[PDB]
């Protein structure tokens, strides 16, 4: 099977095809459309079938149609398809190869013969068609059986015997060079590379030659055992490696009948000779099996396409994948995409799953919004921001409601006070405890006689309530069911009301609202205050526990929970609702023994778990700081982390993680270009960084720069219009002629000075100057300052 | 999905981004480097220089941190290191833009990866190529960037391989500010973590077990503030293995494989985590780009998949 | 007056961080501003951004270069 490529035949953008049968019976010529990948684009045109048994082909250039035969016998039968004559050699022998020049020249490659020159030249015009034999122009290569030969040229031809490579100018009687190898096998031409060819051997050794490297010997590239066998035995073989027609350094091959191989070369120059090396190879699997030999198709915008010929002669046609050799992600969560094949570069924005849904959920973009939007630069602004959005975040603004109250406590003096700071603290670090006791006892008592305008830790309970929030007056109690009722969250006000235990104030909150359902629950709630003294085991008791249990909103379920069973323990552990309702109605009615399995069951739970609603229960503190580890590991969130762990973290505690997280959001923020909030988040973490005494224990960068005055080489300002230890005179500004002030920003105050020609300008004059010019204003500087 | 065509006459073998994002560098075959800016108006990638830079085709290039400037590296084939840093007064697709600042010719091999250092190490830099060896180059000197001397030269392979046999070399670094530091190395079957030692030489510090054929791409995850670190390998089989190194000579760490995922039934080309490290966007031999989240669980789970 | 950079003896990046402004964290080599209670540079695109919306100095060292740049 041969299934040789022609081009310069088709004015259209078709390209011939001339096709031997593996039974080497026929010649078929085809026009093969590139443009659409079904088998119907290969048309075939013509057939000249009963040329005995085919040992060679070729096709000349120069005039369309030409195409040489050769044969076992010894017959060239070459004739037109788009006369016929029938040549041999003058001793009939068998024809191992053939090559038809450009200018008119052809050759013919035969066995081994004594008395004979096996390469035999002769040219069409001069050639006599009365007679069998040919008159041989140019002949070389005595006793030897020449297996293939090519035309490098108008003039010489590389023809290789059964054991030498030769380069035969017609120019010269003498061969350019002779190198003894017997992976001489098949002369094949890189169509963009004229001083490289490949040939093969019986085993299968593939070897790239340089004609260069032999005239002067080794291969470019060996390949062991890469290419069928049969070269010495069998004088019909498939063609199971072609170069590459649509790029350079690279070349195909077929092993076993099925999967198909693109061997990518890459070149260096040890400095015209580049020493080869494979890079990538690229396995392709055929649509069909059992194929004898294949060919390119040269494709628009540099597709690649395989036509490929069966054992049995079906020529079908098998398209190369558009295999993806990069795809690379990015910060504001957008993909790029690029192809081992054509050039251009594929991007998905972010403007099974859909891609754009997936990069859109993800929390780098969101994170990216939230940055944008200023969140956690001030607590109270970012629950109002939070809680004016709905998706549903719901533990985020629970927790950043309990830093605005911390740090509204901090602001006003209170727990920052005393001879121990107790700032930013837990509910677990209140309750646990732990220079003397009575000390600490009376100065917290002291912190509780601070706003005076039957337990014994009462000491504890009352600072947790005021941790917690929980410490508040029953007018403003009142006032706070008139504000949630405003907002329209009825249910939330009947829960609060529960909490507080005014039950008759919850049914008169449920009722008369928006809803009617809102109504039924409040008769259910009411049908409660003459029914306490009941036994239990009742019918309305389970018809309140089925409600509990089918009902979808958390406040009227732990309500019917409450008023089913008088037990706080079915509430104490319902997680739809807040954390800080919960330590509420716990520190209000829990005895404390059973306060404090409350208190390590849930701190134990919200440390693992990662909730960032149980930094009410553990501060802001290294266990803090574990539970935020936790949340972060959980939901690869950096940013709530260095926003939650800048208010306690170098005040109170020097630790690795907050560092990362913090050098990580500086990172993040200088990758999405948000320097404002960068600069925000820095001069926060200095504003949090201020001790009780009001030393800053934040890192900052050391000093940069400092201005000399060159008459006295002295600092001109100490951390007028004149220098401070000399009075040589300050320079002007160039525009205005004022000059520098020695001693909410307005542009006229400061000098723009560059750091390259030393000259200054006010702001306001180097913005005027510098908007509509580029050089410096001095008289005699060349130096473009913006 | 809106395509751009780089304008190359070759392959593009590697693009990548820059830090800010707006900016992408695509090296080719065809010995040129192009770089891509982002125009805030037409929303459209435009080229910013297109330019000549080395004398066979470029397989790697890598941008620098912003601090250090607008410095590009580029490995080629030809053994050359090549750094461009960008003239702000010169004019727009001239090709004089980055001017050529160093030739890194210590590599006696075709090089494969070039990989700049985090933003914690200095201006660092690294190479490999088909010579098994490992170069290090630190740019000491803050006042030139020129003198780019060699530090640290480890052996990876006892022999360079072999002419014909295919071979490919992926480097990564680790960008943990607050973790000694530690580098990816593939090379062939084999991926191994080094550590900068006491003594300021790189050490064999735990190898990825595994990789039964060639490794294709390394991108170590970013260090968002977990107490675990992941590497993503595309190896020349179907599999992608996501392994997960503790961290606890300075400090001994430990391997453990996360995932392996034989969801292309191919050679797995590219592999490339997020700016997070939860969306891991793997390119294999079957024309389909698959997305990795974790959801509920420590393993990997399939999302959307791009073809 | 020339500008002096402080010979700071650095051995790591803060020898490159010390010519970085405080603002986008890029080289400054032209046009810049100096306060004189803290020495930290700036860009003037960068200082003309910065001083519409904040009172301290980017850097975070707390001190208020709008008055104390002399
Ligand atoms: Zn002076
Ligand atoms: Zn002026
Ligand atoms: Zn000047
Ligand atoms: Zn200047
Ligand atoms: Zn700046
Ligand atoms: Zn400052
Ligand atoms: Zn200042």
């Amino acid at each position: 099977g041969l299934i040789k490529k022609v081009t310069h035949w088709s004015y259209d953008n078709l390209i011939d095809y001339l096709s031997v049968n593996p039974t080497r019976d026929e010649v078929t010529h085809y026009k093969v459309d590139p443009e659409n990948e079904s088998d119907e684009s290969i048309i075939k045109l013509h057939t000249v079938k009963d040329f005995g048994s085919i040992t060679c082909l070729d096709y000349s250039e120069s005039e369309i149609g030409m195409i040489g035969v050769g044969e076992k016998n010894g017959y060239l039968r070459i004739f037109n398809i788009s006369y016929d004559i029938r040549v041999r050699a003058k001793k009939q022998r068998c024809i191992n190869s053939l090559g038809i020049n450009t200018n008119g020249l052809i050759a013919m490659g035969l066995d081994r013969n004594k008395h004979d020159s096996s390469l035999q030249i002769w040219d069409m015009n001069y050639h006599d068609d009365s007679h069998e034999t040919i008159n041989p122009m140019f002949s070389y290569c005595t006793n030897e059986s020449i297996v293939s030969l090519k035309f490098l040229n108008d003039t010489s031809v590389l023809a290789a015997s059964t054991k030498f490579l030769k380069e035969i100018d017609v120019r010269s009687p003498n061969p350019i060079y002779q190198h003894p190898t017997r992976l001489t096998y098949d002369i094949k031409l890189n169509p963009f590379n004229d001083w490289q060819f490949s040939t093969y051997g019986d085993d299968g050794t593939l070897a790239i030659w340089d004609r260069r490297k032999l005239s002067d010997a080794s291969p470019l590239l060996t390949f062991e055992k890469l290419v069928g066998s049969g070269a010495a035995s069998r004088k019909y073989m498939n063609s199971c490696f072609r170069w590459s027609c649509v790029r350079n350094n690279e070349f195909a091959t077929l092993h076993r009948g099925d999967t198909i191989k693109r061997w990518r070369l890459g070149y260096y120059c040890d400095s015209n000779i580049e020493n080869l090396f494979v890079s990538s190879v690229h396995d392709t699997n055929t649509m069909y099996d059992r194929v004898a030999t294949f060919d390119y198709i040269p494709r628009s915008n540099n597709g690649t396409s395989l036509i490929c010929m069966r054992q049995s002669g079906t020529i079908y046609r098998m398209p190369i994948s558009e295999v993806c050799s990069k795809a690379i992600l990015n910060n504001r969560n957008s993909l790029l995409l690029s192809n081992f094949e054509n050039t251009e570069i594929d991007e998905i924005r972010v403007n099974f799953w859909k891609p754009e849904k997936l990069l859109e959920k993800d929390i780098s973009v969101i994170m990216r919004t939230r940055a944008s939007l200023g969140y956690g630069l001030d607590p109270m602004n970012t629950v109002e921001m939070i809680d004016s959005s709905k998706q549903n975040n719901a533990y985020i603004r629970n927790t950043w409601r309990w830093i605005a109250i911390a740090k509204a406590s901090v602001d006003d003096g209170t727990m920052v006070s005393g001879d121990l700071d107790l700032g930013y603290e837990g509910v677990i670090g209140i309750w646990n405890g732990i220079l003397s006791d009575k000390q600490l006892n009376k100065e917290m008592e002291k912190i509780i006689k601070l706003r005076r305008k039957g337990s014994p830790k009462y000491v504890q309970r009352r600072l947790c309530l005021i941790i917690s929030g929980w410490d508040l007056s029953r007018s403003d109690y009142e006032d706070k069911y008139n504000i949630i009722m405003k907002n329209g969250h009825y249910e939330k006000a009947a829960a609060w009301a529960v909490f507080f235990g005014d039950i008759p104030k919850a049914v008169e909150i449920l009722g008369s609202a928006k809803k009617e359902r809102l109504r039924l629950i409040a008769t259910a709630i009411a049908g409660y205050l003459a029914y306490k003294d009941l036994p239990g085991n009742n019918a309305w008791r389970q018809q309140c526990r089925k409600m509990s249990s089918e009902l979808d909103d958390p406040y009227l379920r732990v309500i019917f929970a409450f008023i089913a069973d008088n037990d706080w323990w079915d509430i104490l552990y319902e997680p739809a609702i807040s954390l800080r309702e919960r330590l509420g109605v716990a520190l209000r009615f829990l005895n404390d023994t059973d306060l404090t399995t409350f208190l390590d069951r849930t701190s134990s739970t919200v440390i693992e778990n990662g909730e960032l609603e149980g930094l009410i229960l553990t501060g802001i503190t290294p266990n803090g700081i574990d539970l935020l580890q936790s949340y972060v590991n959980k939901t690869s969130d950096v940013q709530s982390a260095a926003l939650i762990s800048i208010f306690g973290s170098p005040r109170y505690f020097r630790d690795q993680r907050v560092d990362e997280w913090i050098q990580t959001y500086r990172d993040m923020l200088k990758s999405w270009e948000l320097f404002s909030m960068r600069a925000r988040f820095d001069v926060l973490r200095s504003k949090l960084s201020r001790t009780k005494t009001g030393v800053l224990t934040a890192d900052i960068k050391p000093r940069q720069i400092y201005i000399q005055c060159q008459n006295c080489k002295q600092n001109i300002n100490t951390p007028k219009y004149c220098c401070p230890h000399c009075g040589s005179s300050f320079p002007r500004c160039a525009i205005c002629l004022m000059p520098l002030g020695t001693s909410k920003l307005k542009l006229n105050e400061w000098f723009s000075f560059c750091l390259s020609c030393n000259h200054g300008m006010h702001a306001g004059h180097a913005e005027e100057w510098f908007d509509r010019h580029n050089v410096c204003p001095t008289p005699g500087c060349t130096c473009q300052c913006n | 999905m809106q395509p751009f065509d780089s304008g190359h006459d070759d392959l593009v073998h590697d693009v990548v981004y820059d830090f800010y994002g707006r900016h992408v560098a695509t090296c080719s075959s065809d010995q040129h480097i192009k770089v891509f800016k982002l125009d805030k108006d037409t929303s459209n990638w435009e080229l910013s220089d297109s330019w000549r830079a080395h004398d066979s085709s470029i397989v790697a290039i890598d941008w620098a941190s912003p601090e250090y400037g607008r410095i590009i590296a580029s490995a080629s084939y030809d053994k050359t290191v090549k750094l461009w840093e960008e003239d702000p007064d010169q004019e727009e697709c001239s090709g004089r833009r980055w001017n050529k600042l160093c030739t890194l010719n210590d590599s006696k091999g075709s090089l494969y990866s070039v990989k700049f250092a985090p933003a914690h190490l200095g201006l660092k830099l690294a190479c490999l190529g088909n010579d098994g060896i490992l170069r290090l180059y630190d740019a000491l000197e803050p006042s030139d960037l020129r003198s780019w001397t060699l530090t640290s030269e480890m052996k990876v392979l006892s022999i360079p391989p072999a002419n014909h046999l295919q071979s490919d070399f992926c480097l990564s670094w680790c960008p943990s500010r607050f973790s000694p530091e530690k580098l990816a190395v593939s090379a062939l079957e084999q991926a191994i973590i080094y550590q900068r030692g006491k003594d300021g030489k790189l050490h064999v510090a735990a190898k990825l077990p595994g990789h039964k054929s060639l490794i294709r791409s390394i991108s170590w995850a970013p260090s968002i503030g977990r107490w675990y670190q992941l590497i993503a390998t595309g190896c020349k089989d179907g599999r992608i293995r996501i392994f997960k190194i503790t961290e606890k000579l300075q400090s001994n760490l430990q391997v453990e494989l996360l995932s392996e995922h034989d969801d292309h039934n191919g050679e797995v080309w590219s592999v490339s985590w997020n700016l997070t490290g939860t969306i891991l966007s793997s390119a294999g031999d079957d024309g389909k780009v698959r997305l990795w989240k974790a959801t509920y669980s420590n393993e990997f789970k399939c999302m959307s998949v791009i073809t | 007056v020339l500008t002096h950079w402080i010979e700071n003896n650095e051995f790591g990046e803060e020898k490159f961080l010390a010519r970085n402004c405080n603002y986008c964290d890029l080289r400054v080599t032209r046009s810049s501003f100096i306060c004189g209670n803290c020495q930290h540079v700036l860009h003037s695109s960068c200082a003309r951004i910065w001083w519409e919306i904040g009172d301290e100095c980017p850097s975070g060292c707390g001190c208020n270069c709008p008055e104390m740049f002399d």
